[PDB]
DNA sequence: CCCCCCGGCCCCCCCGGC
DNA sequence: TTTCGGGGGGGCCGGGGGG
């Protein structure tokens, strides 16, 4: 048989409280103002740097990056402007040299009139490497010049629990 | 689908143009202006430069409101182009500050439409105005003859020596299993001018080129039945194939003589 | 890519000419002399992160060739394929063929060459030797042990030092002029201290500090702003923690450590590093004290690197310091 | 036509043997090979089923093996020519993959020689297929080594294979298909006449007393000896005791040791003394480890308890040194795990060399008390893997009925299954068969699962003797009853 | 500037066997072989920058002369040298017909032969054996152990020793006279000391010092050539007081920009080669250094870890 | 450039001759004398012998001062010859003690000259003497039909058996996947004699040969419309293709009974 | 319309320190 | 034994070109 699809609000209502109350915007992040203020200023400065979020479990790193991408682009343009890779993905040196580099060199997706009228829409895309501390040293080394060369259209965000794992 | 719209009466033509240099360069910036389209790309080894020009006369319809640069990967473009048939018109469509280029194959007789999209890329390569040069020697000959000579001499060696002297062109190749030398002299036929071999020498010339680059260059013989070669000691060799309203040019650097 | 103002400061302030590279005066002078008299040898720039190696080589290429250097050089880095096949075909072809545009010599820049395979490095030997008449090679590295002895034998070595105080000060002054920013002397000293000779850290921290100010056009960057943005301890906090550890009883030391950390949510590792820096200057009557301090604190840092219980680690730091300093009496 | 002057030729060619008697050393092997090839025709007449006095009549292929430069190829060609056969020769310079092997020499196994027909011995029209440098082929299946082993069983014409290392894993397919002929390093006496003749012909002075040394330099390589003489005589026309040491040291053949030799050398106490360590340095010991970095640690861990140490510190018992060595070996195992991880930290290999081999050996170095043994860890690992596979199969057969993991199945369930599956046969004889089958049906167990279960128990509960003691009639009836019924399936594939 | 000055390692590359310094006996043997021909298969081994490629090329040139272009086949690590190459190109060269004087042969020069695959080496065996009447093989390598034993059997072994300071000084003086370089004895001593027996390194450093400063004295040489860090590491490990070792670590290595991984690897090597310390003490030192190396590879590369390593070494030594 | 000068009025003939046996023998010694060119080569397996005769009449201006021997690898020669043209005239030039041979492609209609040099090989293969032998079976059949039968039968077994009896020719191939047979009888047609299968059987014959060798042999079918097969009781089978003034012969040793 | 050449994936085996 | 990554060598497959 088949079941009628549930609404997003109804689905979230019956989710575990950790997922149900995940912050939806930067104002909902609780006690990370020393960084959240800097991130919020980018909505106007439009010069977001490469980011390395690091901290112990359950402090709000993934929530913070998701909320930042939402605020920057909007629910319509986020997907086209974001490439997310985490520990559940393949992230070998070949992947870094081909897929990540190919996405980094692409022209940014075209914003619509509504997107421009309602969101900052900075002229760059975002590559999120969550759980970056699981990546090998050689794969990390393959990212060095890619980050610098295509910084005009791409910005990287690495997230980790153990900062020493990052070269 | 307004800013840039260019119509090819036959998609086969554009497919041939792309095939002429898709094996030389991989990443190309096509600059479209009100006067037409121009592309210029340097291969990875930095030894060969490809320069393509297509005028408005090559198109049934052409409208480019403002100049636009489109960065493309030639392999992907060739893959999309091989989809079209030989009886379909091909429309290239782009919008303001585009992120992609639309290729539209149309068959009015069968009322069939096929639309493909290719995402563009941020290529930070600036077109380099190739200043005109006074070449020591200028020759022209049928494309098939030059391609045959190149393919025959590439079997023997990885380097081919071209020497121009008074009314004579010699192609030499010395290798491990033997050597080969082909002599061609200027000649004109009034019954078959397309087969004429023409030479004009101000100074003698002697250059050496990599065989693989010449093998790639000769792939442009499908665009023009004749090929022109301009050679100078202090300049790169220029191989030109003439299109109806444009041209395809290969600037090849010779090997260091040492 | 709408404007250079949209770039991160680490890239917006990339030197474009050799005159914009600071803190490496000896290397710059020598390489400029080499280029001026046409005596450029094969080069090996070795140094730690963010010292100006890539910037220097790009500026040198621009000086040699001008604005169109990009089409006149062959640049390969760790993000590109550089296997033995690439050496055999692409590098060999570039080294053996004349320039398309001009008649000058050819430059191959192997950035991050310490990531190249041993086979490719070995293949490079005869390419470097055979075509030295018309081609030159530059190799950039942070780790010299990944370079084969044969390659090092063929190169002239230049070492990039950690950036001195004066160079960082001058670049900070230039950035402040460009950005219309105000910086306090104490904040500047703290920024230099946390830089550790890396210019990228200075630029990133300064950008964050500017983002922190309510009115950057009128508010001045104080040391408080730096410590807030970086979430780092103040020197006074480190002094108080160390004094409590070395003078008070266990209850007081534990209370003081917890209070200092909770005031601004400091990380234990930052406190450990600051206290180690302070203790290096302390004059110890017994070598056993220094031995115990170093070994125990290194063990604690290694344990922290893998996570663990924060409270137990703090108590371990306190106990290690007390036990080590009990050796200064007898 | 232009010929080559003898003065232009290498000494090895200028003095290559021309008949079998000029071959120095290995006389028995040469005679054995010659007799085998001489009676190959009779062996064929008897369908290769009757073995003669030498027992070579049951082999259609001969396999000559020995160290480099001792006369394997020379002897093979000489025997082939002496008996008048036509020689078809293949070597490492040729493509001997499975495809080429089947499309090439395969068609020549039962084919006449056109050369042997146009050059006319009764064997002239028959081939002798010589496969030289068999150890020089790479690959497991596409290489064609197994294909050559298959050829060796059905060839209709004589086939001679030549290699250098007969004990390599790649040589396994040739286990017992060919007559193995071993060529050993020839001693100085078997060759002294040859070198003296070469010296007098070449007009340079050579002292006989140093010949034994020269061979020691070349490790019995006659070709290398001739090359050494040719090269040295170019400037030094007299070879005597006044210059033997320098020549030997300059021309010494440095071959990697084998695991037994590595273990013997590393566990010798002399090298760990002041003078010994100064002569054989720590760097030399690390290099010795690197001769075979995969097997050296296993050898050391296998043989470090079988020594009489001579490096014991005062007040230190053999047991304490053994304990220190074991601790270091454990640390080396940790380092090895680090090396073979996802980070591929091969740069740690030298450290491993110290922790796994050099340090424990230095702790227990001395004189070997008994024979040096090959590591038993590999066989035990394979046996454990097999038993774990069987345990997993049993567990997933019984998964539907039980509540546990495989470890719990082994530690807890298996004894009770023994009581309810094996004990009844030993008490009620055949009358229990049904019950046992019932239990099996309740847990989807098969006969193979029954045997595997019986194979797990250790200590006092070993079942082999008990199972063998069961009457054969009871087991036959058990098998009959199990095969005479329908049984369920836990996993439907 | 778009012009290049030819390096002196190439301008003054020896062209004849008499211009090569060091390994006198082997050079005389090569000279005699070139005189009378009958060159055999040979393997030349040695450390970098001592004149192996130079020796082989000079021998080939002096042996063949005008026939050099046709009777020499050179292959190195920068060329394709797979099993297919051995089976086709080398075999064709060996089979080729070439009229040569009564005592000369074709030459195949396989430079950097230690990088060749085992399959190609195996394929070379019977090619060498069958065509020895017209072709001879010269291998040049750094590690002769990489050459399979069957190939070593067919060749003449020539192990090149390291150049002494006297030969290096002689060659440097010759080049200086040819270039009219102004120098001081301390400058040449520093160049030789930093060269460590590598003639190529010595000449490169001399040319760089002349280009950058003109006068070849101690100061300019040390400004162009840095003191090898292995000696600094040895001084660090041999220090008696922990404070002295820490001071050396901080001021001579860490503040100069040397990476922690480089420091720990160099410490391992120096400790291994420290013949002045008892082997057992060296083994304990290596255990501690390996612990620190594993920690650094894990990502914790800090001055504190190296200081702790030094403290543990001093504790062991006391 | 005068010791040996052999001119083919068409370069296609020599290229076809080489292609006829370039897939079986690599190194070949060509002996050129005043009477023409003769070559003999043994395959690697040493069971197939290729003999080639080219008479002076086949050439246009054949000239040989004294007998010469030229050792050539057929791969290099084929690569050189593919650079020519059928209309072009091909001249082979060799000198005294030659280390190489010159191949000259000339075009009469145009003024284009293509000169190539091929390095000679040092080959020390012995020359075997083939004495005339009286075979007990001789069959002449169309080359295309023989190639078709050989290719069809090679698809089943690695060996093919030929049995010749009174006005009957049988080709059998039995392998693992299956078996196949083909039967023919002599036939002659006045209108189309070129398809006339002719058989002369002094005595019945039965032999077996390898499929790969027959596949190599049938590559010469492009040179002659017909092929002549001579079989004896226990002697190599002779497969001959006739040329204008020469021949191409393949002596194939059969598989032992 | 069919056969052959030759570029490109695809699979499988083998080091990995100095 | 073997947890990535690089390199090499051999086997098919299929596009294109030629006949
Ligand atoms: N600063 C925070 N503010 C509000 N909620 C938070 C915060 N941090 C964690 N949470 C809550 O815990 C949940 C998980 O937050 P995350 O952003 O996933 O933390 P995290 O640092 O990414 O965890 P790791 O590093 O993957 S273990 C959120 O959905 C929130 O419900
Ligand atoms: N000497 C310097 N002078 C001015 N800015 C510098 C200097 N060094 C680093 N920077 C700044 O930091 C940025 C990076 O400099 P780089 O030249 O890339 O350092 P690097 O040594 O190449 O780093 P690695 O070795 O790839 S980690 C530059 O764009 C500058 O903005
Ligand atoms: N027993 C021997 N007596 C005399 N000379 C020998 C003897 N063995 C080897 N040689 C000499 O060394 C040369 C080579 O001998 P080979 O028969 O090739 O030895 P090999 O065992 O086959 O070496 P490999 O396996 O190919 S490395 C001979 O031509 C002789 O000159
Ligand atoms: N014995 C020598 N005498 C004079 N110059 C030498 C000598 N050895 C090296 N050189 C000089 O250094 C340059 C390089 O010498 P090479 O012969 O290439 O050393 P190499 O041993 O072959 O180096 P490798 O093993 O390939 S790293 C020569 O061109 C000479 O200029
Ligand atoms: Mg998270
Ligand atoms: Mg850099
Ligand atoms: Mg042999
Ligand atoms: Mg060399």
């Amino acid at each position: 048989r088949k079941i009628s699809k549930l609404a997003a609000e109804q689905s979230l209502a019956q989710q575990p409280w950790v997922e149900k109350y995940r912050p939806k915007n930067l104002d909902e992040v609780t006690a990370q103002d020393h960084a959240v203020t800097v991130l919020k200023k980018t909505l106007k400065s439009a010069n977001l740097p490469h980011m390395l979020f690091y901290g112990p479990p359950g402090t709000g790193k993934t929530s913070t990056i998701l909320a930042l991408t939402k605020e920057l682009y909007g629910p319509d343009l986020m997907k086209s402007r974001i490439l997310e890779l985490n520990a559940s993905d393949e992230r070998g040196i070949s992947i870094v040299r081909e897929k990540v580099k190919n996405f980094a060199r692409l022209t940014v997706s075209k914003p619509s009139k509504h997107d421009l009228e309602n969101y900052p829409c900075p002229p760059y895309k975002i590559i999120i490497l969550d759980e970056a501390d699981s990546m090998t040293a050689d794969a990390q080394s393959a990212l060095r010049r890619t980050m610098e060369t295509y910084s005009g259209v791409t910005r990287f965000c690495l997230i980790c629990n153990y900062v020493t794992r990052i070269i | 689908a307004s800013m840039l719209e260019a119509k090819f009466e036959e998609a086969s033509l554009f497919k041939r143009i792309i095939d002429g240099f898709k094996d030389c360069v991989q990443l190309v910036n096509f600059q479209c202006k009100e006067d037409g389209i121009i592309a210029q790309a340097v291969d990875d080894s930095r030894v060969l430069l490809v320069s393509l020009e297509i005028g408005v006369e090559a198109f049934q319809e052409y409208r480019c409101d403002h100049p636009v640069t489109l960065g493309m990967d030639l392999t992907s473009l060739s893959k999309i182009l091989r989809c079209g048939n030989n009886t379909d018109t091909l429309t290239l469509i782009a919008d303001n500050t585009p992120d992609s280029i639309i290729l539209l194959f149309e068959d009015t007789k069968k009322d069939r439409i096929a639309e493909y999209s290719l995402k563009l890329m941020d290529i930070d390569a600036d077109f380099l105005k190739i200043e005109e040069l006074q070449y020591d020697s200028t020759l022209s000959l049928p494309s098939s003859e030059f391609s045959k000579i190149v393919r025959d001499l590439s079997q023997l060696s990885d380097s081919i020596n071209i020497m121009i002297t008074k009314e004579t062109i010699k192609f030499v190749a010395d290798g491990d299993i033997g050597s080969g030398s082909v002599i061609i002299k200027p000649f004109v036929d009034m019954e078959h001018p397309e087969t004429s071999i023409k030479l004009e020498m101000d100074q003698p010339v002697d250059l050496t080129f990599g065989a693989k680059y010449l093998l790639d260059i000769i792939k442009g013989s499908s665009l023009s039945d004749r090929v022109g070669i301009r050679l100078s000691s202090e300049a790169p060799a220029l191989f030109q194939f003439d299109l109806k309203s444009g041209f395809l040019q290969f600037f090849l650097a010779p090997k260091f003589n040492d | 890519k709408r404007s250079k103002e949209n770039l991160p400061w680490v890239e917006k302030y990339r030197p474009e000419t050799l005159d914009e590279v600071y803190g490496q005066n000896e290397v710059i002078t020598t390489v400029r002399k080499f280029v001026d008299e046409g005596k450029l040898p094969h080069l090996l720039f070795y140094g730690p992160p963010g010292t100006g190696k890539t910037s220097t080589i790009v500026a040198l290429a621009r000086e040699i060739y001008g604005k169109n250097y990009s089409n006149m050089v062959l640049e390969l880095n760790a993000s590109d394929d550089r296997g033995i096949d690439v050496v055999r075909n692409q590098i060999k072809d570039f080294a053996s063929t004349r320039q398309i545009f001009s008649k000058g010599f050819k430059l191959i820049i192997l950035d991050e060459a310490d990531a190249m395979t041993n086979a490719a490095q070995n293949a490079l030997r005869r390419v470097i030797e055979r075509y030295t008449k018309n081609t030159r090679f530059c190799v950039l590295a942070n780790y010299a042990h990944k370079l084969t002895p044969a390659l090092l034998s063929r190169c002239t070595r230049f070492r990039f030092q950690p950036l001195p105080q004066e160079a960082i000060e001058r670049r900070i002054a230039n950035v402040l002029v460009h950005e219309k920013l105000k910086l306090s002397p104490n904040a500047e000293k703290a920024l230099i201290e946390l830089s550790n000779g890396d210019m990228r850290r200075v630029l990133n921290v300064l950008q964050s500090c500017k983002a922190t100010l309510d009115n950057p056009d009128e508010d001045e960057i104080s040391d408080d702003v730096i410590y807030e943005c970086c979430g780092a301890p103040r020197p006074s906090d480190l002094k108080a923690v160390l004094k409590s550890i070395l003078e008070d009883d266990w209850g007081t030391a534990h209370y003081t450590l917890n209070k200092v950390r909770s005031a601004k949510g400091l990380a234990l590792i930052d406190l450990i590093e600051g206290i180690v820096k302070i203790l290096e200057d302390y004059e110890l009557q017994n070598e056993e004290t220094r031995v115990h301090l170093l070994t125990k604190l290194a063990d604690i840092e290694y344990s922290i690197s893998k996570g663990g219980n924060d409270q137990i680690q703090g108590s371990a730091v306190i106990g290690a310091i007390k036990a080590s300093f009990e050796n200064e009496t007898v | 036509d232009n010929v080559v002057r003898e003065e232009d030729k290498l000494w090895t060619v200028k003095y290559a043997p021309t008949n079998l008697q000029q071959v120095c050393g290995n006389k028995g092997s040469v005679m054995k090979l010659k007799n085998w090839l001489a009676n190959w025709e009779n062996s064929k007449k008897n369908s290769f089923k009757h073995a003669g006095k030498d027992g070579s009549g049951v082999f259609r292929a001969a396999m000559l093996y020995g160290p480099p430069g001792i006369g394997k190829t020379t002897a093979a060609h000489l025997v082939a020519q002496e008996l008048g056969y036509d020689i078809l020769e293949q070597n490492a310079s040729d493509v001997r993959s499975k495809t080429l092997l089947n499309a090439g020499v395969k068609n020549a196994l039962d084919n006449m020689s056109v050369v042997g027909y146009f050059k006319h011995n009764l064997n002239g029209k028959h081939f002798v297929i010589i496969m030289d440098e068999v150890d020089g082929m790479s690959g497991g299946d596409r290489g064609g080594v197994g294909q050559l082993a298959q050829f060796c069983r059905k060839t209709s014409t004589p086939l001679i294979l030549i290699c250098n290392e007969r004990n390599l894993p790649k040589m396994r397919p040739f286990d017992r298909v060919c007559l193995d002929i071993q060529f050993r390093r020839p001693d100085a006496n078997s060759i002294k006449s040859r070198l003296m003749t070469i010296a007098i012909r070449e007009k340079f002075k050579l002292d006989p007393n140093v010949i034994d040394r020269l061979i020691q330099t070349t490790r019995g390589d006659i070709r290398q000896v001739i090359n050494l003489l040719s090269t040295i005589s170019t400037t030094t026309k007299t070879i005597n005791h006044e210059n033997i040491n320098e020549i030997s040291k300059a021309w010494e053949k440095n071959i990697a040791l084998k695991p037994f030799d590595i273990a013997h050398k590393m566990l010798d106490g002399q090298i760990y003394s002041d003078i010994g360590s100064r002569n054989f340095t720590l760097n030399d010991k690390i290099a010795l480890y690197f001769d075979d970095f995969d097997f050296t640690p296993l050898m050391i861990q296998e043989n470090y308890l079988s020594t009489r140490p001579s490096v014991l510190k005062p007040g230190q018992s053999h047991l304490e040194a053994v304990a220190e060595a074991a601790n270091c070996i454990s640390l080396g195992d940790i380092v090895e795990k680090k090396i073979r991880s996802s980070e591929q930290l091969w740069s740690l290999l030298p450290l491993h060399a110290v922790l796994s081999s050099v340090y424990p050996a230095s702790k227990v170095a001395g004189h070997m008390a008994g024979r040096i043994n090959f590591t038993a860890w590999l066989g035990q690992n394979s046996k454990s893997a097999k038993y774990y596979r069987l345990l997993q199969e049993i567990h997933y057969h019984t998964r539907l009925g039980t509540s546990t993991d495989k470890i719990g199945l082994r530690l807890d369930y298996l004894p009770t299954f023994r009581k309810r599956l094996l004990d009844p046969f030993l008490k009620q004889g055949a009358d229990a068969i049904s019950s046992v089958i019932e239990v099996m049906d309740d847990y989807y167990l098969t006969k193979e699962d029954w045997d595997s279960i019986m194979e797990f128990f250790v200590g006092p509960d070993v079942t082999t003797a008990i199972i063998k003691k069961i009457p054969a009639t009871v087991k036959s009836g058990f098998t009959r009853k199990y095969n005479s019924m329908t049984h369920p399936v836990a996993i439907y594939r | 500037t778009l012009s290049l000055q030819l390096p002196w390692v190439e301008k003054y590359r020896p062209q004849v066997l008499s211009d090569i310094v060091g390994n006198k006996e082997t050079i005389d043997r090569l000279q005699q072989i070139a005189k009378d021909g009958n060159m055999p298969h040979m393997i030349i081994s040695g450390m970098p920058g001592i004149g192996k490629t130079t020796s082989v090329h000079c021998l080939a040139h002096e042996l063949l002369g005008r026939s050099y272009a046709d009777g020499v086949l050179e292959l190195n690590a920068s060329d394709d040298r797979g099993i297919d190459v051995v089976r086709n190109q080398i075999k064709h060269f060996a089979q080729k017909k070439l009229h040569l004087p009564p005592g000369k042969h074709k030459i195949v020069i396989l430079d950097e032969a230690d990088s060749m695959t085992a399959g190609a080496q195996q394929a070379l065996r019977r090619t060498m054996e069958l065509y020895s009447n017209s072709t001879r093989f010269a291998f040049a390598c750094n590690q002769s152990n990489k050459i399979i034993e069957p190939l070593q059997s067919r060749c003449a072994i020539l192990r090149y020793s390291k150049l002494s300071d006297e030969d290096v000084l002689k060659r440097l003086l010759q080049i200086i006279k040819l270039e009219d370089v102004k120098y001081t004895n301390d400058g040449l001593e520093a160049i030789i000391f930093t060269a460590e027996g590598d003639m190529r390194q010595a000449i490169n450093n001399l040319q760089s010092t002349v280009a950058g400063h003109g006068l070849v004295n101690a100061d300019n040489v040390f400004k162009i050539v840095d003191s090898p860090h292995p000696l600094i590491v040895k001084k660090m490990l041999l220090a008696s007081n922990l404070e002295d070792s820490i001071q050396i670590l901080r001021t001579d290595l860490w503040k100069k920009g040397y990476s922690s991984i480089d420091i720990v690897t160099t410490s391992f090597r120096v400790t291994k080669n420290l013949a002045q310390v008892k082997e057992s003490v060296r083994l304990e030192m290596i255990k501690e250094i390996g612990l620190t190396h594993m920690r650094i590879l894990e990502g914790v590369g800090t001055y504190l870890q190296l200081a702790s390593m030094l403290a543990k070494i001093h504790k062991l030594n006391n």
